[PDB]
């Protein structure tokens, strides 16, 4: 069969603090040679993917001493001993035992860590000139929230699109623009979120 | 010193052809089986294919998604790797990247934003976002292609400004929704560079 | 699959090997990365002041041992008594002593003469050496600011001033800051601004070589990307010859008879040396010149020898062998060692036995054993960096010099082996298959032995191309004093008259990139090396001939002012275009941006001169619809040319249509945007003319305000005595008639329309129609000053209405330039083909604030690249911070050895109230503040202390600043704030504030 | 007794006086000895 | 550190069973494939065999010279490699090494001197070498086994002394011929340690 490899997909890191991404493989990646066939790649945000670790633990030259690798083929653990602004992005656990490999895995979505923020829900009803243009776009903006595990539902669903920006610097939050590209009549008939910045559903409508 | 500079992106329609060139300077090109991987916008990397070293011989292993469509070649005396993309479809809108390896992708290219859309070059349909009673924003719906630049008070306000990443509709168009957050009467300006259509937006509740 | 484990476990082997090939070349760069010797400065015994004038002492076999210094106030009479044990007497009757360690340039650096009086001659010379060793590497000594650059000086405590317990009279708080080897490495890293480790070394006769060791490893590890290693022993007291003589160790002659049977003692000398060390990778990547290459330096101690003074044999071999191992070389890889050769009848035998052990035991060719101390004397802590300079010259001249006083090879040393050939005749040392390697040994009196290995610079410099160019690159030279300016022009005429045939582009690249921009600049664009050595012979006397001279302290950012009509000649741009790729490209770009709206392509109209522009019912570009578009074509191209040679704007000021170039160059509008705008404003302005006209006149503006009438009212205030008035033919002609008879000449401009009046709004309909909303106002790239509101404003207001407004109200160019002057900028380049209104902003500066600097690009009937080299010349000379790495970005220019700064030395040796009458009060307090400044500055010559120089560049630190504010709080009887020296950085500012604090 | 993890030496540069201290040349030596020892600013419990 | 320390040499008659043990401490014994390289006295190294890693199957490859005679094993929990030397003949007199690599010999261990000789322990037959008319020497023919040590003037003369490496006859015995070179009346004392038979020799022409 194929090796299924998973990780802590949404691991937060705070600068100056050791972090630890882990990988778990269904099959055994420790090949006869005594060498694990797992590789650790880094795609820093909007750049070419980088090779951090090959053969499970070996580190690829040019990769700082920070990226260590410890564990066995099945349960691995990339150990960053010092997370700076450079130790962020997507960390792909990518096997080598079986190659055809259609995917690099979901990848560990790394974020600069703060506490949990309250998502600021803004329901923005569409401009009426847009209703005189042939479409409708009510936009439910979700400003300044972290972590990014919040969805927007459309009640009173399915035409909704998705626009998240990566983490900013001085606030280190996320912002979502859930867009309901819509049609002329069906406007004559609400958004909320279930982010853990709050608990109760906060439903405000156009 | 090693480098794998790419070339050959652009704008085509589903059912066309396109060339992807990988200029390898720094290493002996014939030694490494080189791969071609692909980042669909904002999702994980998917490996397209790879050609094995000429010294090894071997074959050209492609994906299940692009078998019979893409073909990969290599030349040492001219030292270039090729992703020949043929019979394109909407899925190929992505950043194909060429890595030096077939199992160990050690080096990478910057990525070519190869785009396959059926749309044409049109300016933005700048639609404002009136405040409820708060933040003030403005849409850029139905523009194509990306580049895009939206600023506030014409690049005067930069705090609180959150340009919302390009969103593509089923029609092949793009939609940015740039919004500022400040209590008040603000100006948003949009300039679709391929068509040079600068539209300006004044917003009130 | 992937060819199981055949194309995988072999794909991981080309990483685990290619990572091992890069993790092992990190270990060969952490331990044995060969560091370069980028430059060498030396002030050595005799006339030596450069590493070239030492090769004229080492190559012609001259001994620098002449006699004891009479400059230094040494007794010289109690130093010598027949009794050899009389306390206070010296045994050597001479020695190579410095004739210039008594003198120093204080005002050059941030040092008060009183502070420079307390500065130890060891550090005082190290400051001048630190500048030379940077001006000799092509590194501007002021470009190394906040940079990782270690300073590793090796000195000896000695005794200079008065014993600190008793203090002094003027040198009270600075005595400490002078007599401390501590600040003898920090003072240098402060004046230049270096942020690298600045450590001082004390190993006596090995201090310098031990300091190059510490520097070599600060480059191997990487702590500092650059280092200035080096040691100085200037002896300001005979104390050392009185204490080295009580142990009976100085040669009665002061001569270090190295390895000679006549060695009657070790002798002595005073001296200084400095090396600019950079790891070879960095040195050749940044382009810094590599002279030789320090490969391996080892430092050991003698251990338990026959006393603290007596040398050790095995310990010397263990450092002559540790250097070779640490450099990766063998005994047979070294071609000529530069031993200590201290000169003692005991040190030389053990030293040579050490050299017969580490080299001589396994030799293929005889080792060429030498000693710099024979030619110089034992320079003590400068010995080792004198020896590295003599070896680095021996390689750079392909000759190994003679060891003077070595004809009688010592009888106590067994030379029978023949593996060591004492250099008594200059033995050729030519470049060959073997890299030329040498070894420099310094064995101190402290017991610490150091040995460094110096390979020749890898001869990879060869491969340079050749070419020729029409660019007359300015030969820019500058000094901290007007007399230093006349001696930096005289020491270069001499170097270009005694080192002849140096490509003129190579002397303009070296004087520009490699000489600091000091606050007295001269710049001339030579066309030959006799029109340059005639200018370098007029700049030596002071006569500004064919050059541009200027005192420009506190000036670093230029503004671009944009003149209107006045260069009706418009026949000088042809010349610039024909000779300028950039002016023949930018002009094409702006023309092809103008043609889509105004068909007229400028270039044909440009070959057309005015001599060829008057036949078909024409004048000197009087067609507004044709002059304004081509004016713009020339103006934007000139502004792109000035930005192409490195001068970028700070503000922007456009007179009438220079607003449109404000749009273009400052990024507010594109080439197409601004081209369309002027082209469209052009056709509209071309429909009114036939009844209006502009009339520039110095006429009093507070008097033409009553003359405002007959439709002729002010369109622009271009200075105090500069007024552009605009109106119809009612007052137009009578102005001239009724004015020119009273010494007020009305310059009736050759124009046919009126702007900045109510006449422009007669085409308000077509002006708002044929401009359109397509040149959208954009926040651009440069600050800008509106000449409609007369205010520094945003770049987002330049739209169709903006052009109307500008053409509607008074330009107030005078108010704009004065707001520039008060705002922070002071220098303005009249970008134009002929600088009209040049003395207008000079008029502005003459009657307000400080005199401004009117730099200009071309002139009427002057558009050659020679006049543009002169434009860049007057821009540098007037303060504008030209970037010279753009003017020489490519011209076939290579660094050339040039004379360093001419330090105007003066002997600095430390031996052991006004009832508000008039502005006469302003200049009286001014003089009072100056006199109390040049009495807390130790300026015994109270005469003058630069008025434009700050209170941080005249050495007005705490002590000076505090006592100054106290002197003023007593003479003027005021309460000056504690941070006054920071509140008012200049004596001008301080005097103005004090005379302004009257109530 | 204790291990000296990292060290750094860094001149004040062009200060406002020879004895005058630099405020941003100490931050570059508390950060050179903190990036030569392989540590971070949160590992040091106390400062002499 | 890795140290492949060996044990198990000795003296046997052709047709015996001898054990060679390779104590591996410093590396994971099961990853490498230990091999045993023979070096007959004073000639080039010849590779005896090697066992594959337990994960590589454990297949043992031997030489053509010792197939059906020697067998090689390995144990991880007791971490020892074995060369089981059965049916020895005269060829096995040699210094057997244990390297840690089948194709990439690494540590090599130390060197276990195994000797297969049919001889017995007898002292030297010290026969002097009279000078022609010059150098003075003395034979030690027919001793077994090596150790052996010969001095001159009973360890007083050390300059010019050449103790020729020993020599094997077809009879299984050893022969050293120690000779000094100096013009003259000298003594040579040979001490065969296994049998403790110190014979002394006075020589004249």
């Amino acid at each position: 069969d194929v090796v299924m490899t998973q990780s802590p997909l949404s691991l937060p890191v705070t600068p100056g603090e050791p972090a630890s991404i882990s990988c778990r493989s269904s099959q055994s990646l420790l090949h006869s040679n005594g060498y694990n066939y797992l590789d650790w790649y880094l795609q820093k945000p909007g750049q070419s993917p980088q090779l951090l670790i090959y053969l499970g633990s070996n580190r690829a030259s040019g990769v700082p001493d920070r990226f260590s690798g410890s564990g066995s083929g099945t349960d691995f653990t990339l150990k960053i001993s010092r997370v700076e602004a450079e130790d962020v992005g997507v960390y792909y656990c990518m096997q080598s035992l079986q190659t055809p490999r259609l995917t690099f895995g979901p990848g560990t979505k790394v974020d600069i860590k703060r506490t949990v923020a309250a998502p600021s829900v803004f329901i923005f009803p569409p401009s009426d000139e847009q209703l005189k243009s042939g479409t409708a776009s009510v936009v439910c903006l979700l400003n300044n929230f972290y972590p990014r595990g919040a969805k927007v539902q459309w009640k009173v669903s399915g035409n909704s699109q998705e626009s998240v920006t990566e983490q900013d610097s001085k606030d280190s939050t996320y912002s979502l623009s859930s867009t309901l590209t819509l049609s002329k009549a069906d406007y004559e008939k609400a958004c909320e979120v279930t982010h853990q910045g709050l608990s109760s559903p906060v439903t405000k409508s156009f | 010193e090693v480098q794998l500079v790419q070339s050959g992106g652009g704008l085509v329609q589903p059912g066309r052809s396109l060339r992807l060139s990988c200029t390898a300077s720094g290493f002996t090109f014939g030694d490494y089986a080189m791969s071609w991987v692909r980042q669909a916008p904002g999702k994980g990397l998917e490996w397209v294919g790879f050609i094995r070293s000429k010294a090894y011989g071997g074959t050209t292993e492609y994906a299940a998604s692009v078998k019979g469509r893409f073909t990969i070649s290599r030349d040492d005396s001219k030292s270039i790797a090729y992703l020949q993309m043929n019979s394109l479809k909407t899925e190929d809108t992505a950043v194909y990247y060429c890595t030096r390896g077939g199992t160990l992708f050690d080096y990478w290219g910057q990525g070519t934003l190869v785009t396959v859309s059926s749309a044409s070059t049109k300016g933005p349909s700048v639609f404002p976002l009136a405040p409820s009673s708060a933040a003030l924003g403005c849409l850029v719906k139905d523009y194509f292609p990306e580049p895009v630049t939206v600023s506030w008070n014409s690049g005067a306000l930069t705090s609180g400004v959150h340009t919302f990443p390009a969103v593509l509709q089923s029609s092949g168009l793009y939609s940015l929704s740039s919004v500022v957050t400040v209590p008040s009467t603000y100006i948003c300006n949009v300039n679709h560079k391929p068509s040079n259509t600068k539209v300006d937006k004044k917003v009130e509740p | 699959m992937a060819s199981t484990d055949s194309e995988k476990v072999a794909e991981y082997l080309r990483r685990a090997t290619l990572d091992l090939r890069a993790a092992r070349q990190r270990i060969r760069e952490l331990e044995g990365e060969p560091v370069a010797v980028v430059a060498m400065a030396c002030r050595l015994p005799g006339g030596v002041s450069t590493p070239e004038e030492f090769w004229e002492l080492l190559s012609e076999g001259r001994d620098a041992v002449a006699g004891l210094p009479t400059d230094r106030g040494w007794d010289l009479d109690s130093l010598f008594h027949p009794d050899p044990t009389r306390s206070g007497t010296a045994h050597q009757r001479g020695g190579g002593f410095l004739t210039e360690a008594t003198a120093f340039d204080p005002a050059f650096f941030g040092m008060s003469p009183r502070e420079a009086l307390a500065v130890d001659p060891q550090q005082r010379l190290m400051l001048e050496l630190s500048w030379e060793v940077l001006e000799r590497a092509g590194i501007p000594p002021t470009s190394l600011q906040a940079s990782p650059t270690g300073v590793f000086v090796g000195l000896i405590p000695q005794e200079y001033g008065p014993r600190l317990a008793e203090g002094g009279e003027g040198v009270e708080g600075y005595l400490m800051t002078g007599t401390t080897t501590s600040v003898a490495s920090g003072r240098i890293a402060y004046t230049l601004g270096l942020e690298g480790p600045a450590i001082s070394v004390d190993t006596a006769c090995s201090s310098s070589l031990v300091a190059v060791h510490l520097a070599c490893q600060s480059l191997r590890r990487g702590e500092s990307s650059l280092a200035m290693a080096g040691g100085v022993t200037v002896m300001p007291t005979p104390g050392m010859l009185v204490d080295f003589s009580r142990m009976n160790s100085l040669a009665p002659d002061g001569r270090c008879k190295a390895f000679s049977a006549g060695a009657n003692g070790f002798g002595m000398a005073e001296g200084a040396g400095m090396l600019l060390l950079e790891r070879l990778s960095d040195a050749r990547r940044n382009g810094h010149p590599v002279l030789a290459v320090l490969r391996g330096t080892a430092v050991n101690s003698d251990g338990a020898s026959n006393g603290l003074s007596a040398p050790n044999g095995r310990a010397q071999v263990r450092v002559i062998q540790q250097a070779l191992a640490e450099s990766g070389l063998g005994p047979a890889d070294i071609d000529a060692v530069e031993a200590h050769g201290t000169g003692t009848r005991l040190g030389d035998p053990i030293e040579a036995r050490a050299l017969f052990e580490a080299y001589g035991r396994d030799r293929e060719q005889p080792l060429h054993l030498g000693s710099v101390k024979s030619n110089l004397g034992h320079t003590q802590a400068a010995a080792g960096v004198a020896g590295v300079i003599k070896m680095v010259l021996a390689m750079r001249a392909g000759t190994l010099p003679r060891t003077l006083h070595a004809s009688e090879r010592s009888k106590e040393i067994d030379w029978s082996s023949g593996a060591i050939s004492l250099l008594d005749e200059p033995e050729p040392w030519p470049a060959g298959a073997r890299p030329r390697r040498a070894g420099v040994s310094s064995f101190g009196i402290s017991g610490t032995n150091a040995h460094a290995i110096i390979e020749e610079a890898p001869q990879v410099v060869e491969g340079e191309r050749v070419e020729a160019g029409d660019v007359v690159a300015p030969w820019v030279l500058s000094a901290s004093s007007a007399e230093g300016l006349r001696a930096q022009a005289a020491r270069l005429a001499a170097h270009l008259r005694e080192h002849p045939g140096q490509d003129p582009r190579d002397i303009a690249y070296s004087l520009a990139t490699g000489r600091a921009a000091l606050p007295h600049r001269a710049a001339f664009a030579p066309v030959d090396e006799s029109a340059a050595l005639r200018v370098l012979d007029g700049l030596a006397t002071g006569n500004a001939d064919g050059a541009a001279v200027g005192t420009s302290r506190a000036q670093q950012r230029a503004v671009f002012v944009f003149p209107g009509q006045g260069w009706q000649w418009a026949g000088m741009a042809v010349d610039l275009l024909d000779t300028s790729p950039v002016f023949a490209a930018a002009l094409r770009e702006c023309a092809d941006a103008l043609e889509p709206h105004l068909d007229f392509e400028v270039i044909p109209f440009l070959r057309a001169e005015a001599a060829r522009r008057e036949q078909d019912a024409a004048l000197s570009t009087e067609r507004v619809d044709v002059v304004q578009p081509v004016m713009f074509a020339v103006m934007v191209s000139l502004a792109s040319m000035w930005r192409a040679h490195g001068v970028e704007p700070a503000a922007v000021i456009g007179h009438s249509q220079g607003e449109i170039a404000a749009a273009c160059v400052a990024g507010a509008l594109s080439l197409d945007d601004a081209a369309r705008v002027v082209a469209l404003r052009s056709r509209v302005i071309a429909t009114m003319p036939g009844n209006k006209g502009m009339a520039s006149i110095a006429a009093p503006a507070g008097e033409v305000r009553a003359r405002i009438g007959d439709r002729v009212e002010i369109a622009a205030v271009n200075g105090p005595r500069s007024v552009v008035v605009a109106g119809d033919s009612d007052e137009l002609d009578r102005l001239v008639a009724s004015c020119t008879t009273e010494c007020i000449r009305a310059k009736r401009l050759a124009v046919d329309y009126a702007s900045h009046s109510s006449h422009v709004e007669t085409i308000r309909d077509a002006l708002h129609a044929e401009l359109g909303e397509d040149f959208h106002p954009l926040p651009g790239f440069v600050p800008f000053f509106s000449t409609v509101t007369g205010r520094w404003t945003q770049p987002d207001e330049l739209d169709a209405g903006y052009w109307y407004r500008n053409l509607r109200r008074t330009v107030r160019f005078a108010d704009a330039v004065r707001a520039l002057a008060e705002q922070g900028y002071r220098t303005f380049l009249e970008v134009s083909a002929h600088p009209i209104l040049t003395a207008a902003i000079e008029e502005i500066g003459d009657g307000s604030g400080a005199d401004l600097s009117a730099i200009h690009s071309l002139r009427r009937g002057d558009g050659s690249l020679a006049d543009f080299g002169e434009a860049l010349s007057r821009a540098f000379a007037a303060g504008v911070a030209v970037d010279w790495e753009s003017v020489h970005l490519g011209t076939g220019a290579r660094r050339v050895p040039l004379p360093t700064y001419p330090f105007q030395r003066e002997r600095v040796w430390l031996e052991p109230l006004a009832s508000l009458p008039a502005p006469e009060r302003e200049k009286a307090l001014f003089e009072l503040v100056r006199s109390h400044a040049a009495a807390v500055l130790g300026h015994a010559s109270a005469e003058r202390v630069p008025a434009d120089q700050a209170f941080a560049e005249l050495g007005v630190d705490s002590l000076s600043a505090l006592e100054l504010r106290n002197r003023l709080g007593a003479a003027t009887g005021v309460r000056l704030p504690t941070t006054t020296v920071f509140d008012h950085p200049d004596v001008r500012t301080l005097a103005a504030h004090l005379t302004s604090e009257l109530g």
